[PDB]
């Protein structure tokens, strides 16, 4: 064979950076909840918004939101 | 080999109803007859089976065959569950 | 002693896992407590900033309360099962459950029923 | 799981394949066989295919 | 009390030739005993296939070609007769290898 060629730069997978207890949602009280941000309008809830400047998506639906909250 | 479980559980599922298995050797294809998944993730699925026991496979005519042994069958009740007197293809169903 | 010491909880719980019917995890018990899913919920003590804990207590206090103490999670997931084989017998390596919830149920009547109409009614 | 996987191979040689063997190169289409013709000179007796003349 | 004749064409298609011939014999012999108007067994053109290949894998020494064939012996037999007589003849008349089928639709 001939010789490879030998750039440089590799792309591996990222690790993603995980996380638990993460870290939205609150309770003042105890019994009750204050949910932060908010739920999806589209699946039911239990199901969370992202928040950015202006821009949302969800992960259960990919990346399917446009309008602001 | 990095399956969303889900999937992993109906291929078990499906295998336990019949088993049997047939799969063709086409990578890159859509979704598996019968099952709602790719090709693929089903020859990782038992592949990944008949290396910790289990399943007699052969890799003929582009279809790859894979029959549940003895243990085969104990490990896929442990999978899903059910206890005994159960489908396969190891007794008749009735008279056929 | 021949009375179970809340070992009619655990019962149910490898059942569920076992008739694949578990909401184990943060999220899946808070979509498992919305809609017609989850029967019984299951939150953990030993949870740091109280986060998780006070989480749960809302969405069963939301509309129908299935809740209970719990035997401090890593109880919960060597009983019901974490571990593919683990050698012959016990040696499973450690691993904290979370916050779960029942789905199905599947086996009916004996202890656990007891255990739930006590805690209901008061 | 990535998007982009595949060019339209609905026609010619990479889309056609023998049904024993995977190759393309020498491969029976005739009656509708998909074979190899190698794999074919094998099995042609087994096929019904014998040399008369 | 019926006697609807429908006009059935018996198809015997077919690699093996003296199997085929025997085939076609027992046919008409049974619709001796049955007693019915039906026109012989016509003899269609033999569909001989032919695959064209070199006999090598490599390509390579002298360029040589096997005509890989195969026989095919299509007959008929048409008969004016009922449908329940062809139940008949369809359940007895069974041969291996030959195919034997129906048309049943004039
Ligand atoms: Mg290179
Ligand atoms: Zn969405």
């Amino acid at each position: 064979k001939k010789v490879y060629t030998t750039p440089k730069k590799i792309r591996h997978k990222h690790k993603k950076v995980k996380l638990a207890v993460l870290n939205y949602y609150k309770v003042d009280d105890e019994g009750k909840v204050a949910k932060l941000r908010k739920e999806c309008p589209n699946c039911g809830p239990g199901i969370f918004l992202a928040n950015h400047g202006d821009r949302f998506y969800c992960g259960k639906c990919h990346s399917t939101f446009a309008t602001q909250k | 080999m990095l399956i969303p479980k889900e999937d992993r559980k109906k291929i078990y599922q499906h295998l336990f109803q019949e088993g049997v298995l047939v799969a063709k050797k086409d990578f890159n294809q859509p979704k598996h007859e019968e099952i709602d998944t790719k090709n693929l993730f089903v020859i990782k699925a038992l592949q990944s089976l008949t290396s910790k026991g289990f399943v007699k496979t052969q890799f003929s005519w582009q279809y790859y065959y894979y029959t549940l042994t003895e243990e085969g069958v104990v490990y896929l009740r442990e999978y899903l569950n059910l206890p005994e007197h159960i489908f396969p293809a190891t007794y008749l169903a009735g008279q056929s | 002693a021949e009375l179970t010491i809340e070992d009619a909880l655990k019962v149910v719980l490898r059942t569920s896992l076992v008739h694949d019917g578990l909401a184990r995890g943060l999220r899946e018990s808070a979509k498992a407590l919305t809609r017609g899913e989850g029967q019984l919920a299951v939150l953990v003590e030993s949870v740091t900033e109280e986060a998780i804990s006070k989480l749960v207590q809302g969405l069963a206090t939301e509309n129908n309360v299935p809740l209970i103490k719990v035997a401090d999670a890593k109880q919960l997931g060597e009983w019901a099962g974490l571990g593919k084989i683990d050698r012959d017998g016990n040696a499973r390596k450690v691993v904290g459950a979370s916050v779960v919830v029942v789905k199905n149920w599947g086996a009916d009547t004996q202890e656990r029923e007891i255990l739930l109409e006590h805690f209901s009614q008061q | 799981e990535n998007v982009w996987y595949s060019h339209p191979r609905k026609f010619g040689k990479g889309s056609r394949q023998c049904r024993i063997s995977g190759s393309h190169s020498g491969l029976i289409r005739k009656y509708g066989l998909n074979i190899d013709r190698q794999s074919f000179r094998e099995k042609a007796n087994d096929i019904g295919f014998y040399k008369y003349r | 009390q019926e006697v609807v004749i429908h006009k059935i064409r018996i198809n015997l298609t077919s690699t093996k030739v003296k199997q085929l011939e025997n085939v076609s014999a027992n046919i008409i012999k049974n619709a001796e005993t049955f007693k019915l108007v039906k026109k012989g067994p016509v003899r269609l053109p033999t569909k001989v296939l032919k695959i064209s290949t070199r006999k090598t894998p490599n390509g390579e020494g002298s360029k040589t070609w096997d005509t890989y064939e195969m026989r095919i012996h299509k007959r008929y037999i048409d008969l004016e007769a009922p449908a329940h007589i062809v139940k008949r003849i369809t359940q007895i008349t069974i041969e291996p290898g030959v195919d034997v089928e129906v048309i049943i639709a004039a």
